[PDB]
């Protein structure tokens, strides 16, 4: 679920 | 330089800076990691320093090709990656990595998993360092490359400053890199199965 | 998030005004434009409003140097830019540009001509807005800059009010400037890769 | 500039691209999307980059009275053997991947073109103008036309338009039958 | 196959 | 080719 960044 | 690898071999595929091999097993990732994140609780992918049959790919072109057997695999050609033991496809996406936010996660897939939707996510490139080699032979043991992936255009990186923790049985972190020079990416052919 | 900007980092781009990235791509400026001018026939470079890997570039000290990793970029330093995704080095040169017969042609060429006979036209610099902030530390989204090619004096430039046609995909035009001191010059650099 | 001779090693370089004769040991689609069919052969096609696949060494004709050591002359019968896969340059008619009426080029294996095909692996460094026959061909100063002597036609190449990804986006390359055009004209880059 |  | 001007 948590994107890159 | 020792051998030319041709579409459909099985091929090792090792780390200069830290002699790990890619690898992969049934394990996955967990869930969540400490600090909150979420990862897709795919398979894992990790680096391991020792031989083994889970280090074994096969080295497939993209749908539609027309290649057969006996055909050479050139520098920046686009090609998928099955991993042997487990019968799963290479996969990246835009999913924090375990221990670098900035970072992709590296996973693999079912065959239909990676020939559906999700297709695109499965095309790698053997990325030459210098791209005026792009359309020369891939050969084992003497051609270093970057191992790109062509939907998020990382390079595949790993590292033993810091391995994985029990869950990844202190393997290597495998991740994408957004900054595809760095020596760091860098990987070879070790041998054809 | 304001970072600071080394040799060796790899960074995009941005334009102020029209919030197009310094992009480039294999596709060539047409041999002669309709009015019958003689292009270098060379890489094109655009802006381009998406991100994409082609809007990457690695920052590179002048030939000599000796420069290494972690030393900060300095506003007016002279420096380099290598296209990423075609491993050329941007240039300037005296060869009237796409829509503009009184500005500079703008475009990449190989590492080979760049090092070689070409390498005094391929050296840059980010430009400070005030001379007072020369050999200030370039920093990502908060320091604006023209960037300054040193043989010809030129500021790069863009312009959204026509675009480059269909073999420049619909892209922005960019081109050398010999009004340096103006704000449609304005350049940022927006992320370090 | 200097002397190109016999079974030297040569890069070869297009006036109006910069590109460099190239070839790899990818092949052409057997179809082409306007439905056309390729003879399927070993792709040659235009570089802008230096690189080893650039290379091709100068050979006589099988039965010739010129040596290796000794100057290639404007207009003599020669052979180009691709050095990184081992391959002799070959042309035919063959609609080629972007013009229907220009001819396909292609390398073709040692066997094949020291057996049926050898007629087609001839080739000449023709010059501009047929008065400079027989001058002897050097580096970076004399300009030639690439023809090709069974079918009559001249190397082109072209960069408005580049190949489709099978091809790695690298210039096309095709046998010109209008001979004499400045956009056939090449240079030999470098003597290795 | 197709000719030129 | 052409110069600017």
């Amino acid at each position: 679920k948590t994107s890159t960044n | 330089d020792s051998k030319t690898v041709n579409y459909f071999d099985i091929i090792t595929i090792k780390h200069q800076d830290t002699d790990a091999f890619l690898h992969s097993h049934l394990a996955r990732y967990p869930q969540r990691y400490e600090d909150g994140r979420i990862s897709s609780a795919g398979q894992q992918v990790t680096g391991y320093t020792h031989p083994d049959f889970n280090n074994q790919w096969e080295v497939l072109p993209p749908h539609g090709s027309d290649v057969g057997k006996g055909q050479a695999v050139l520098l920046n050609q686009h090609i998928r990656l099955r991993h042997v033991a487990t019968d799963t496809y290479l996969l990246a996406h835009d999913v924090a990595s375990p221990f670098y936010p900035t970072n992709e996660e590296i996973t693999t897939v079912t065959l239909e998993e990676g020939d559906g939707e999700l297709y695109p996510e499965t095309l790698f490139a053997f990325q030459p360092l210098k791209k005026s080699d792009e359309g020369h032979v891939l050969k084992s043991k003497t051609v270093s490359f970057r191992l790109f992936h062509v939907d998020t255009s990382v390079a595949l990186w790993t590292h033993n400053d810091e391995l994985l923790p029990d869950w990844g049985f202190q393997q290597q972190e495998i991740n994408g890199n957004k900054k595809v020079i760095d020596p760091s990416n860098n990987w070879v052919v070790d041998e054809i199965v």
